[PDB]
């Protein structure tokens, strides 16, 4: 169960 | 009863829109300067496509794209957002004194009503690997509000796929799965689940970036023309591929990335997530083979990438690939909703 | 059933989907403190399991049931509601224990057991102990427990202590101040800064810390699993009065939990305290909206009230004041959506 | 968010 | 119908003695300066054990040890060699003008006839891991020619074993076995043999050297006293062990090396193949587990090493080891005659 | 009792088949892509020679070549293998769902029984220098199961001989042997064995590869036509040569390699181990002369290479050579069963 | 000696 | 399948 948009910087 | 609720499990939609209700997630996308700056560049450099026009912003989040449309001279902007972020967007509209031009309409674009047809639709419907989230079908669904010969930003989307070699990545995931190979973990034999563990770990698309030297052939392109496509075209996506190996070695899988083009009246602006370009919050996506295929330079790797949409707002991916000269064949299934964020 | 009456379906779906992944079983199993101590507590109290009927609530892959068999259990009923129950069955067969371990898929509040048991085993601890509300399923399973039967674990202790972490407190505003700019790509975002600040302070922080940030002996709230009813967990009021051992600004409360296996031969302790080796539960900290200065020797009194919700978690209300000065602060946090700050 | 934090 | 032929398959003996008929193999051993220098040191520093004494040289090859005994003043040296190298030993005896003191007697020591009893037997009966080649039994067999007050050079052999951690070596071997994991090698599914491949590769002892920092516990010692032992004692060799782990980590297997001591009248001289000592042509030997055991500092790794002699002039080795605190158990067999030379 | 046992010492056969019982040795060959790939292409691209035909696979090992024959559409494939690898091939036939088409027959092809005659024989009987292992004789022996107009894959084999110059390979032999030329190795005079050490090194054919620029004459070729040859033709192999030197220099020996051809109804496919081709696990083989022979460009280097089969599944190699223009002569005797693997 | 040389 | 390992 992950996030739609990946974490970034 | 709406197009959205018929193709979406409520449980999935709840967590999906809950995620986009968080300001930190807006910050995460907004800080992607490639993504935000290229969007502003596409809109402002093509101000003629917005000057005194009617605009629809599908999934506006905090409304940044609607503000860019306002800066480009739009007459009226309908900003549709289904998460609670619509409240924060309205706050920004009022604090920026743009109530006369940005009209936030909370709800799903498949369920809200608009008072008029629009000249141009703007949105950011791209998930990782482009197709995740199934927001592209909402983007296409919104064309019911688009005048004939109305434009769309983005206008097209190019999906690229290429074979890659990355033994360390394959070993990293294989090592993780070999935990269930232990015959005596605290005295317990896990080996029977070894096979199911491999399946699970290798269903996970690997989301991160990589050096372009790992690619073993020219990429294959698959284009979606948002002006022409119907949302039904994304329920079952079939991408045939025939690569011509440029290097010999082990093909551990296929890498994926996407470009979208804003084809405006003044110029075409491209937003690319390719590994040859500066990194974005979409990264790139790689699908692993459980067993690598061996190929020689000059060999052809042919197969098909079949993306079947599911009601969890994602796709179940099947990749079959074979080295034509030897008949060495690889078949894989991927759960695009359970990615491995490796970066 | 009891479970469905206290749980929204959307939360239960995503909850058990998580526990359907072998990688998540692996994550807990690889925690040597966790897995080793459970094994130690069960084997070193073999008389509590020799020729006994055992119930395993939420067995996951079934590791604890295998430990009970190692200790000589006659019959083990292993209940698991997630699809991981299918993998437990596979391991039971491959370990030639079908005659002794009966896997029952489903919720412990909904399945049917054919006989009462002598001892119930389970791992119902979430982070901050109470998350997931599995402790209520563990207590609910006592309807199958023979009188004078035992439970492993037998008691649970949650510890609360005030901490000072200036960096942690200030980084909330550093993150929220992204919104405090008058022209982010020409847009004024300052109106949402307050909402960003509040959003961050609602998140408990899950990570570890140096024990030197603690400023008073912890206060301990004990739950005796033999005596307590599941109604005792719907509303958990934890009064505290800390005797300040150091002088400084108190930025919030730090949480950890211990659990005890009170066996007939000995008592074994599993501890997630920051003074002990790190576990996959880490520790949890809840910030005050404002810090409170406290001299070494003052008393910092208040209450931490956990209110259960239908998302299988708790709403956390914290009020605290320095009695000698009257300075007050509070905070209200959503335990279901913490921030995993650990690096 | 995940019930059990990622651990190593 | 000799002792040798009863315990030895002829096909093994033919290949075995053919190998030792090559001068290039004599050179390889003779150029081991540690081996040759220590033998000469043990003999010359204990010259009184040889002065005017009768000597038997078992497996003399080119005769170097017999020349050392002659340098120490031996009256008569019988030099027995079953390979064709015996004819080369004769040439050196004549060219070195020692026909009056060194008498080459070709054949197997179990089958030749000596004219008289001897005061001291000298030999190099050590294979890698000491026991390979089963030449120790011929050495012990030769004691039928030894006087009651006689001596043996070497006098004792110490076999050391200790657990090691070497993830790279383990992955190296497992990568080779994973060739037989492919489901479409040129269109052919090999996966059914995957298990047999892993078994084959991991039954190979790894012959090479390593850094002593990979050892996770003090070695245990198994001593054979050549003065007291009998041939039959080497048919079944059982080496129990209990290691007190000094470091945490994965135990990938057990490492083996050996020392021999020349217990003379003047001084004891040691020849060591330990990894803490300069490298010899015996190197060291490691037996890999198919799945490593995980141990914590302070745990006990107990088990047994069982060597059953086979008619191919080697041993079938069984290694069983368990981390007592957790019951993690690993069972392994190794074909000592099929080693992997890795250096 | 059988043709195989009559010509093979028991001790040589045990070692020989124990070697081939190892999956690592099957893997070593299968990973040779030139080898495995060319066999597959030879079979698949001549599918008409296999479609609905009956096939005999001599020394099938893991059965890989029988699977190519099935991929080509064979109806029945008899896969004979004498090592314990036969049991591993049986597992693959089952796991690949081909039990109705491939029949593993464990044992020596000279001793097993086949229920019927076959249309085509496939095998990999080539050892290094082609003739080592004496598997070509088992391959020809198998023709007792071949129909009057049946085919054989490979159909013919060519061994190539050429003189080479390699001053450093030559001197390396004495550099190694000179270990024995010291008067006091720990007080022992070893010099009397130096000559024996030299002879030992020169008796070893050298297995490795080399730059083609060291070859000093166009190669001579000796051909075995597997459709016509008989077993007895390989007991004594006489290869006369008359090299016309292309370069002046010292000839230090002869270099060997081989090609096989699969002569099918559709096309002929070649598997070549020549030094001009990509390297295979057969490499090339060089046999030194005891003394080099100086020859000028234009001179003729004539002589004979005689291979005499022995009961260790190999050959004793006799090479005699002279430069006709000068009379300078040299010879050498080599044991093909015990080569020196020099490749690094 | 190995009938087939080690390769790669 | 050699009894003694090649040295140096
Ligand atoms: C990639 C960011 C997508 C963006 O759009 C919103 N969204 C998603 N699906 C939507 C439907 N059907 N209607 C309206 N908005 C919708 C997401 O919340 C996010 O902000
Ligand atoms: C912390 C690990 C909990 C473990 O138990 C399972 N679980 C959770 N809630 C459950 C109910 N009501 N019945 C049965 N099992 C239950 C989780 O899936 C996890 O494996
Ligand atoms: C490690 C070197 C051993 C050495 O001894 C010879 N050998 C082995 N077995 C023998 C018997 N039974 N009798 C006499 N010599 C024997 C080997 O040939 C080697 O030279
Ligand atoms: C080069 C690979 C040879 C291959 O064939 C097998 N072999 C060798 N000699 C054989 C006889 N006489 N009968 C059957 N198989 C035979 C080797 O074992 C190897 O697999």
């Amino acid at each position: 169960p992950a996030a739609p948009r990946p974490p970034f910087s | 009863r709406s197009v959205f609720s018929e193709r979406t499990e409520e449980s999935s939609a709840v967590q999906y829109f809950q995620f986009y209700g968080y300001l930190s997630q807006q910050q995460n996308m907004m800080q992607d300067y490639v993504r935000t700056g290229t969007y502003q560049r596409a809109i402002l450099q093509n101000h003629t496509d917005f000057k005194d026009k009617i605009v629809l912003d599908v999934g506006c989040g905090s409304g940044i794209l609607s503000f860019f449309a306002a800066q480009a001279g739009a007459r009226k902007i309908y900003a549709v957002e289904a998460s609670t972020m619509a409240q924060h967007a309205e706050v920004l509209v009022k604090s920026n004194n743009l109530t006369d031009r940005i009209v936030v309409i909370p709800g799903k674009v498949e369920e809200v009503s608009l008072p008029e047809q629009v000249d141009i639709i703007i949105s950011e419907p791209m998930g990782y690997m482009l197709f995740n989230e199934r927001m592209l079908e909402s983007y296409l669904h919104a064309k019911k509000y688009l005048k004939p010969s109305g434009n769309m930003f983005p206008t097209i989307g190019d999906v690229h796929l290429a074979p890659f070699t990355d033994e360390q990545l394959y070993m990293e995931q294989f090592t993780k799965a070999n935990f269930w190979y232990q015959p005596s973990f605290h005295g317990v034999d896990l080996s029977a689940l070894r096979g199911a563990a491999v399946d699970e770990y290798f269903r996970q698309p690997v989301v991160d970036t990589f050096d372009i030297r790992i690619l073993m052939a020219k990429s294959v392109k698959y284009t979606v023309n948002f002006l022409e496509a119907k949302e039904g075209d994304l329920h079952r996506i079939e991408i045939p591929f025939k690569f011509h190996m440029l290097h010999s070695g082990l093909v551990h899988g296929l890498a994926f990335w996407f470009d979208v083009a804003f084809i405006g009246s003044i110029m075409t602006v491209w937003l690319s997530t390719a590994p040859t370009e500066p990194l974005t919050h979409w990264y790139q996506v790689r699908c692993l083979f459980q067993s690598p295929l061996f190929a020689k330079a000059g060999d052809t790797l042919s197969g098909t990438c079949l993306l079947i949409a599911n009601k969890r707002q994602s796709y179940d991916i099947s990749i079959v690939a074979q080295v034509d000269q030897t008949g060495s064949k690889s078949s894989n299934l991927l759960d695009l909703k359970n990615p491995f964020f490796r970066y």
